[PDB]
């Protein structure tokens, strides 16, 4: 605890929060980069409503 | 302005054939219900689960275009009475009543 001391913070003007938005982009990629690519499933699609009957 | 025959007639022990045409036949489904005279009428077929309801061996039903088909047990003896037939508009408001087929 700091006694007597009343530093100004900032919130909106903050980098916390940037490298923060930054780290969880560059983390999402590198956690999808070795998994199955799904390129072949660009095919012509015939489909037909589902059965309700 | 739903349409329900009401006069066909069949042998016993045959399979049998009731329609009902009407435009308002999606968000509907189907009711037919055999009043014998003078009496109450009872469930000829009923909903427990939105997919089908043709479980019984007694009846069968089937689906077209507009019509109806209520497909019926290969005996057709002892059980006679009028069919009738009852729908829901699209806006499920209005149930649509239109006869049904007294059969001999
Ligand atoms: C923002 O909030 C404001 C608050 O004012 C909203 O304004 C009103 O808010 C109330 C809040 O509850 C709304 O809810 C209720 O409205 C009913 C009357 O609704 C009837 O009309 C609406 C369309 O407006 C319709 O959707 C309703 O459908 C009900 O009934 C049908 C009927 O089907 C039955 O019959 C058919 C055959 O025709 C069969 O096929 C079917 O099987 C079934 O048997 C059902 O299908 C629906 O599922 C549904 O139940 C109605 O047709 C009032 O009656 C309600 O309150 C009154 O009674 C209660 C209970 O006693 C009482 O406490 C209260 O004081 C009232 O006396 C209640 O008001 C309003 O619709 C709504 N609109 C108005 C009129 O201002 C505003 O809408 C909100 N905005 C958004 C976007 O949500
Ligand atoms: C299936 O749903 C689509 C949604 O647009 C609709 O256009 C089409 O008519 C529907 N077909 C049937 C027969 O339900």
């Amino acid at each position: 605890h700091l006694e007597n001391v009343t530093e100004e913070f900032n919130m909106w003007k903050n980098n916390m929060v940037e490298q923060m938005h930054t780290d969880i982009i560059s983390l999402w990629d590198q956690s999808l980069k070795p998994c199955v690519k799904l390129t072949p499933l660009c095919v012509t699609l015939q489909c037909t409503n589902v059965t309700n009957n | 302005e739903l349409t329900q025959p009401p006069s066909v007639s069949v042998s016993p022990g045959q399979t049998a054939r009731i329609t009902c045409s009407g435009a308002p036949l999606t968000s509907r489904f189907t009711y037919w219900y055999r009043q014998k005279p003078g009496q109450a009428p009872v469930l000829i077929i009923s909903r427990s689960s939105q997919r089908s309801s043709g479980w019984s061996g007694r009846f069968s039903a089937s689906w077209s275009g507009t019509t109806v088909t209520l497909t019926i047990r290969g005996v057709q003896a002892d059980d006679e009475a009028d069919y009738y037939c009852q729908s829901s508009d699209t806006s499920d408001s209005y149930k649509m009543f239109g006869g049904g087929t007294k059969l001999t």
